[PDB]
RNA sequence: AAACUGCGAAUGGCUCAUUAAAUCAGUUAUGGUUCCUUUGGUCGCUCGUACUUGGAUAACUGUGGUAAUUCUAGAGCUAAUACAUGCCGACGGGCGCUGACCCCCUUCGCGGGGGGGAUGCGUGCAUUUAUCAGUGGUGACUCUAGAUAACCUCGGGCCGAUCGCACGCCGGCGGCGACGACCCAUUCGAACGUCUGCCCUAUCAACUUUCGAUGGUAGUCGCCGUGCCUACCAUGGUGACCACGGGUGACGGGGAAUCAGGGUUCGAUUCCGGAGAGGGAGCCUGAGAAACGGCUACCACAUCCAAGGAAGGCAGCAGGCGCGCAAAUU
């Protein structure tokens, strides 16, 4: 359990980083 | 000038002060940083405190304390101990009977950085309470106004 | 051996008082000559020195060695028994099993 | 019985306080751990809420930090040469908290060559005990030489500090409390700390 | 004085409680447990005074010792277990769940919900920390530690919790134009749509929240409990939608009821 | 049944003697602490007999002592979720430091750049010290998390040798529980602080400071902040805005009687908070007591004695005595 849970909190946390360095790169664009 | 005036060393414990040194980065004194904080609601660390050489570890901006709870003012009556001021409280307390006010003072003895020079008998100063810092000090002065007759 | 005993008052006789009448002692738990109602509960309590005297009700002797004659009360009958080893350890190291 | 509350004491105006209520448990204080040296006692003494301190009757080794090498290192306590609180504390040889003491510089020393090639004091001199040389001189790849030798940018002790070395013993402070956690843990004393120190044990002779 | 106290007297229990004066000197005292003692139903007190299976504390502990009670999915054998907001309480022997939920005033409502709806529940997050080897935890107002929580959920959100593993569904954030409810102060039981929350550092925070009807009123930070994300509710609200009458409309709605019903 | 073990016995009940910014009330704080129990989480994250370890001791049997107690002693057995000890496996490794060795570029001399790796040493889920960098958070950390070098208490810190129900297919697995241990989360509190508020008295005007009084530095002790205490240093701190002292048939408050308005008086008394258990003091145990239906002394009073000793604490419920104008059933 402990590594099925930190295995899906890594994808979330890939997941998650990746959509708010989008949003930085989508205010730098401003 | 000389902090150190006590039978123990004063200093910093944050700061590490003896890193290893290099003789091309010696350029007459080894440099000391300064370890300083922001206390929070909004009050601005004095210049003094950033940059000075003083060493008091219940300074709000460069020692152990924390600033929580009742942020209250005065007006300095005496500066005659280390590091400690005695403010009084003045306000009017209100006797229903009579439908009227008696004024009354309370004595606060806070902390005072040395930070803060230039702080006169008459001046107003904002403290916030800390934890117990000795017997009858649990308020650090935070901030101060001078009075208006200072010349 | 002499295992203890208690003076003409009763008091028992304990191991480490090294004198020849009676001490008041703050007995706790663990130690003999009291028994604690409560846990932590200790009591000042009269006991009697370990040394032997005159001076006593009772004096309580075990045989350690044998002699040559049986004494008539004493060694001439057996205790039949019961209550064996109950822990399987002491059952197996009794009657000298393997652990197979 | 000793007891640490307030309400024994006299009030900021100066009057005296009546006792409302009689000493608390809660209230209660211990005798002092005078921590001595010399081999290790400790007795363990149970605290509120069930928890344990660690009272050091004796303690002759701690964990002192070279804090300008990184380098700690579990070292015998020697001596106590200087109490800020009272001198009385150094008579009796009594290890507290902030207390100065010379500890042993060995297991410095053996770092110390072993970044081999610290600062040259006195090392052409008539000694030079067999079986330690290859610790100094050894036989290195020419990698493992280069990095020796980049490893000798760095090599700078202080003159203090040097003196010490030699002398076999280090200045040192202790950082932990021998009488609350059972240890009597601190720092190699360097810098300005340890010129202050220096003139204080100077000029308390 | 000396250690913990374990009576509450009758008449300083919670008075949401709705107990009497005459029915003994003790009220239950709630277990430690899950919530705070004045912010809980201990079960005695659902299962006697407002479900009425019982008509003793005996019975009480007759019903709850054949295991017929669960709390959040697990079985509670505690009459005096503490259960309070958000709960879920299932009875499968006579086949209800209910939630437990605040009225408008501020008393804990026998709410009936489905099978379906009692599948869930939903927690305000108190704290959120990093710890043990870098894994986020989150602790909830029930107690409920989970580790690994989505990093966008922060303090005073609100985090569905499946029953049977306990682990985060869904999450609304604490913010401007969700629907919320107030579970302390004045304006307890309470349920509208936050519109503006003012900042006090080094103090309480203050949350205006208006009703669905129009009204407005405020509480501190810490008694908002978000419901939903806009203005739908993630769960079922009771009889009254957590608009409060004033005395004049709720003696009006009683008089026509009565004219209506007989 | 007993007895060992575990938990509780620190709640409740009584009383109002002490107590005058003390208690207490409202208000805030612990970013300055402790926390049994409940609840949720962590609980192969140690890289070097386990198919179950050891010795006792109760209960029981038997022999006794004392005038006397919920006094116990001697002897013969026997248990554990008591006490103590202790392992396979996860276990394959990986991480960091140490680098016996191996190439290329190359003024093939005179140097510097990159990868694999074995002797070896520490890893960890906690503690103590030093240092470094800057996952999440706060109004604000010297917070949380991370990295490094070490340490790791004979009076030694966790990493289950525990217990019931139900079914199965080749030398293996397993579903529900009970109990226990560590850590985190403050559930329940407790302890300390902040602000403001307390009756009469000046026939009490100056008080505190030798023996801490106010503050500073370092420490000791403590659960922690703190003159709590110690050493040194400074000479401070309070006061007609009434300090300090004294008095109170003074526990504080919610509250009660009276009251046009304003007020006056009462509040021992069932709820909240405090205090105490004849008066003082000191402790054990425990998460929590300076506990008294716990222990240890002294002081006062008092019980049994075979005079050697033993045993006390109704301001618990009844009930006596005494006191009184004054208050009920063993």
């Amino acid at each position: 359990k402990n590594k099925e849970e930190a295995a899906e909190y890594a994808k979330l946390l890939a997941k998650r980083m990746k959509e708010a360095r989008e949003k930085r790169q989508e205010q730098i664009a401003k | 000038a000389d902090i150190q005036t006590e039978r123990a060393y004063q200093k910093q414990p944050t700061i590490f002060q003896n890193k290893k040194r290099v003789l091309l980065g010696e350029t007459g004194k080894e440099k000391l940083p300064r370890y300083y904080k922001n206390i929070g609601l909004g009050f601005k660390t004095p210049k003094e405190a950033i940059e000075g050489t003083y060493i008091d570890k219940k300074c709000p901006f460069t020692g152990n304390v924390s600033i929580r709870g009742r942020i209250l003012s005065g007006v300095v009556t005496k500066m005659k101990m280390q590091r400690t001021i005695v403010i009084r409280r003045d306000y009017l307390h209100y006797i229903r009977k009579y439908n009227r006010f008696e004024k009354r003072h309370k004595n606060m003895s806070v902390h005072l950085s040395p930070c803060f020079r230039d702080v006169q008998i008459g001046d107003i100063v904002t403290v916030g309470e800390c934890r117990p810092l000795s017997k009858t000090v649990r308020f650090n002065v935070l901030k101060v106004t001078k009075a208006a007759g200072t010349k | 051996r002499i295992s203890g005993g208690n003076d003409k008052q009763g008091f028992p006789m304990k191991q480490g008082v090294l004198t020849h009448g009676r001490v008041r002692l703050l007995l706790s738990k663990g130690h003999s000559c009291y028994r604690p109602r409560r846990t932590g509960e200790r009591k000042r309590k009269s006991v009697r020195g370990c040394i032997v005297d005159a001076n006593l009700s009772v004096l309580n002797l075990v045989i350690v060695k044998k002699g040559e004659k049986d004494i008539p009360g004493l060694t001439d009958t057996t205790v039949p028994r019961r209550l064996g080893p109950k822990r399987a350890s002491r059952i197996r190291k009794l009657f000298n099993l393997s652990k197979e | 019985g000793i007891s640490r509350d307030n309400w024994h004491k006299r009030r900021k105006t100066g009057g005296k306080r009546k006792p409302y209520h009689k000493k608390r448990k809660y209230e209660l204080g211990r005798p002092a751990a005078n921590t001595k040296i010399g081999p290790r006692r400790i007795h363990t003494v149970r605290v509120r809420g069930g928890n344990k301190k660690y009272r050091a009757l004796r303690l002759d080794v701690g964990n002192f930090s070279w804090g300008s090498e990184c380098c700690t290192r579990k070292t015998r306590i020697i001596d106590v040469v200087y109490n800020a609180s009272n001198n009385e504390l150094v008579r009796t040889k009594t290890l507290v908290k902030n207390c100065i003491v010379l500890i042993d510089s060995t297991p410095y020393r053996q770092w110390y060559e072993s970044h081999y090639a610290l600062p040259l004091g006195r090392k052409k001199g008539a000694k030079l005990t067999p079986e330690e040389e290859e610790i100094l001189n050894k036989k290195r790849s020419k990698k493992i030489q280069k990095k020796y030798d980049e490893r000798k940018k760095n090599a700078k002790i202080s003159s203090l500090l040097e003196e010490q070395f030699q002398q076999g013993k280090l200045l040192a402070c202790i950082a932990s409390r021998p009488g609350q956690c059972g240890r009597a843990d601190g720092y190699v004393l360097e810098g300005k700390e340890l010129e202050f120190y220096l003139r204080k044990i100077k000029a308390r002779k | 004085a000396r250690g913990p106290k374990k009576h509450l007297k009758r008449v300083a229990a919670p008075k949401h409680w709705m107990l009497d004066k005459l029915t003994g000197v003790f009220a239950p005292r709630p277990s430690t447990g899950p919530h705070k003692l004045r912010e809980c139903l201990p079960l005695i007190i659902f299962l006697r005074n407002r479900l009425k299976y019982a008509l003793t504390g005996d019975e009480v502990k007759k019903i709850c010792m054949q295991r017929f009670i669960k709390i959040d999915g697990k079985v509670r054998t505690d009459i005096t277990y503490p259960a309070g907001f958000m709960d879920v309480i299932s009875i499968d022997k006579t086949g209800e769940n209910f939630r437990l939920i605040y009225d408008t005033k501020g008393r804990f409502a026998v709410h009936r919900i489905t099978p379906e709806e009692a599948k869930y529940k939903l927690c305000k997050v108190r704290k959120i920390f990093v710890g043990t080897k870098g894994i986020p935890h989150l602790v909830t107002h029930d107690a409920r530690t989970i580790r690994y929580p989505d990093p966008l959920i922060k303090v005073n959100d609100t985090i569905q919790i499946d029953l049977e593993t306990g682990k985060i569904t869904d999450f609304i954030k604490f913010d401007t134009g969700n629907l919320c409810m107030v579970t302390g102060g004045a304006n307890l039981g309470r349920i509208g749509v936050i519109t503006n929350r003012e900042r006090h550092p080094g103090s309480f925070d203050v949350v205006h929240v208006k009703d669905a009807n129009g009204n407005s009123f405020a509480t501190r930070l810490s008694n908002i409990f978000v419901i939903g994300k806009g203005n739908k509710p993630w769960i079922s609200l009771p009889r009254g939608k957590g608009i409060r009458l004033t005395i004049a409309e709720e003696r009006d709605k009683r008089l026509a009821a009565k004219q209506s019903s007989g």
